């Protein structure tokens, strides 16, 4: 299996084993299995990151800032912000959402997606 | 309380209970000034010093020595005005427009002149 | 009295070092030698 | 009446231990906090340092963010001073840091462009009437990494626009820019030890050493890089900034 | 000013208020030193200790004490010495060297001893 560390700037948010890593970079959406080979990727403005772990009920995960580092042995995802899926309240998300604010429109787009409504 | 009723006691022990803190507060206020106080510490400082002032009175006797004329509170009014300020109700005015003034009618009277509404 | 007052308001006229060895650099680490 | 006087100043130097020894306690508790907080903060810093050091290793080492301009002029300065006072020399030391700071870019031929964090270094250049370009101010205490991403993307985005400046004009971009980004906060060493640094966020000079399967990166490692070393400093920037709030307290 | 002229008592007048306002601010220094003060209240007080410390003088009298021979200090080179410390020409000198000591030749020979330049 694979160690995800999901680690925010100021703290670690989220550390443990899992069984396929989902997300979409820059270049485009990419799914991470327990020996993908070494890579550093830019998560996507309004990213979202889906982690299915073994015997257990996937987490979805609302990243702004996000970055992708992959080295065989832990996927480590460095976001400048992350939300869980039950912490994301869905009236604010739309509320954010489609707003002039690149950066806001950004961060209602990706908890949305981590939502589920896309 | 049997004498002047509870209404008129109890608005005499807020008042002297707020002075009393107040002057509890000063020597400290004096030295680290009042942005090292609790926020209800501020606003009690902010009350005792609006009722300090409030309870001084341009007097009839007191004319030859300032020009102005004096005012007379009636006792209802003045138990009135003061539960008020005990209450937070007039921490928005300026403390200048509490100082030497008769009832709430002088009260609201210089705080418009000094740029407030009652 | 305050024209006056006025008037002579617009004529008044009123009145060691940083050792830079000291300054520590960010620095971007690098396993390349230097070229 | 000297007794009744002496009486009187016995109670208010009673009170005023009384409320010292409270914030004395209180500051005990909140070292406890900002500590902890820069123990959060630090494995974030180790990994985006290793990440940004593989891109570099990878990629071409010319950005705009790691090139020293030529003949420069201008260096923009924060200095990272607390909000409330009582703080016995932080800001004074803090200051005197920066002040030697400025004396040593002036001896460099530059001109100090000066951005202040917090309100007791707002106070004294307003004294020494030292223009501050720009001002963050209520969190010293408790930061942030929003406030610390502000200020990275301000001081880049200075650091960017000093690029195309030529002597005093602005350049193609209007904005007359800096040539360097330095950082004067508080180092908390150790609990007894406190000491007011110098640091130039940018640019960056590249350290090197010999050596230590090869990343594979996407879409290209220079965009990567491109994309990295902002969020580079500006974590340097919180790091800065989460230390100055712990040697504040 | 009528008898030692208007220079001589203009300095004296700035060097008794300068003295007075470190006097009177000495209650906040003790508790909480000198940092508590405002921009004006630092200069002010680094000035008034400097300003005490120059009023002492190496005495022809201590030299049975001392060791030190002492120094005679023409008034019209006081008033300019006095006039140039309230002015703050000296704030950059340790304090240290306006101590017992006699013009301003001798305040340049310790200052360079200690270090700072003059």
């Amino acid at each position: 299996d694979l160690n995800v560390e999901i680690v925010a700037v100021e703290r670690e948010l989220w550390s443990g084993p899992a069984t396929f890593v989902f997300t979409r970079t820059t270049a485009g959406e990419i799914g991470i299995l327990p020996r993908h080979i070494p890579l550093v990727a830019q998560l996507v403005d309004d990213a979202m990151v889906r982690v299915e772990r073994e015997g257990e009920d996937d987490l979805r995960i609302a990243v702004d800032g996000g970055f992708l580092s992959v080295t065989e042995e832990t996927v480590r995802i460095l976001v400048e912000n992350a939300q869980f899926e039950s912490e994301i309240d869905a009236d604010a998300a739309k509320e954010d959402a489609a707003s002039d604010d690149e950066r806001t429109a950004a961060w209602g787009r990706a908890r949305l997606r981590a939502l589920g409504q896309i | 309380p049997a004498i002047v009723g509870d209404e008129h006691y109890r608005v005499a022990q807020e008042v002297i209970r707020i002075l009393q803190r107040y002057k509890d507060l000063q020597d400290i206020i004096a030295i680290l000034g009042i942005d090292e106080l609790s926020e209800e510490d501020k606003q009690l400082v902010n009350r005792a010093r609006r009722i300090e002032r409030f309870l001084s009175q341009n007097m009839m006797a007191a004319e030859q020595f300032t020009g102005q004329p004096g005012s007379t509170v009636p006792l209802k009014e003045t138990i009135e005005a003061f539960d008020k300020l005990t209450k937070g109700e007039f921490d928005h005015l300026p403390e200048q427009a509490f100082f030497l003034i008769g009832g709430l009618d002088d009260l609201a009277k210089k705080a418009e002149s000094l740029g407030a509404k009652l | 009295l305050v024209s006056v007052i006025n008037e002579f308001k617009k004529g008044f006229q009123a009145s060691e070092a940083l050792d830079p060895e000291d300054l520590e650099k960010e620095s971007v680490k690098v396993r390349k030698p230097a070229p | 009446a000297t007794l009744r006087e002496l009486r009187g100043r016995i109670r208010s130097a009673g009170s005023i231990k009384k409320i010292t020894k409270a914030q004395e306690l209180i500051a005990t508790s909140r070292i406890a906090k900002a500590q902890a907080r820069v123990e959060a903060a630090r494995p974030y810093a180790a990994e985006i340092t290793n990440m940004l050091t593989e891109l570099a290793g990878a990629s071409a080492l010319d950005h705009p963010l790691l090139v020293e301009r030529k003949q420069p002029k201008r260096a923009g300065v924060l200095v990272v001073s607390s909000d409330r006072g009582l703080c016995g020399a932080y800001n004074a030391n803090v200051l005197r840091r920066a002040e030697e700071l400025f004396s040593l870019l002036r001896d460099e031929g530059k001109d100090p462009v000066l951005y202040v964090v917090g309100r007791k270094a707002l106070g004294y250049f307003s004294f020494r009437q030292r223009t501050v370009v720009e001002s963050w101010t209520g969190f010293s205490e408790r930061p942030t990494y929003e406030n610390a991403r502000e200020i990275a993307d301000t001081l880049v985005n200075a650091f960017m626009a000093g690029a195309d400046d030529e002597g005093d004009d602005a350049g193609a971009d209007g904005i007359l820019g800096v040539d360097e980004l330095h950082i004067v906060f508080t180092e908390f060493r150790s609990m007894l030890s406190q000491t007011a640094v110098a640091r130039r966020a940018a640019p960056m000079e590249v350290e090197y050493v010999g050596e230590v399967t090869l990343y594979s990166f996407e879409p290209d490692p220079e965009t990567l890089f491109d994309a990295l070393l902002p969020r580079y400093i500006a974590t340097r920037v919180y790091a800065a900034l989460l230390e100055a709030a712990a040697s504040e307290s």
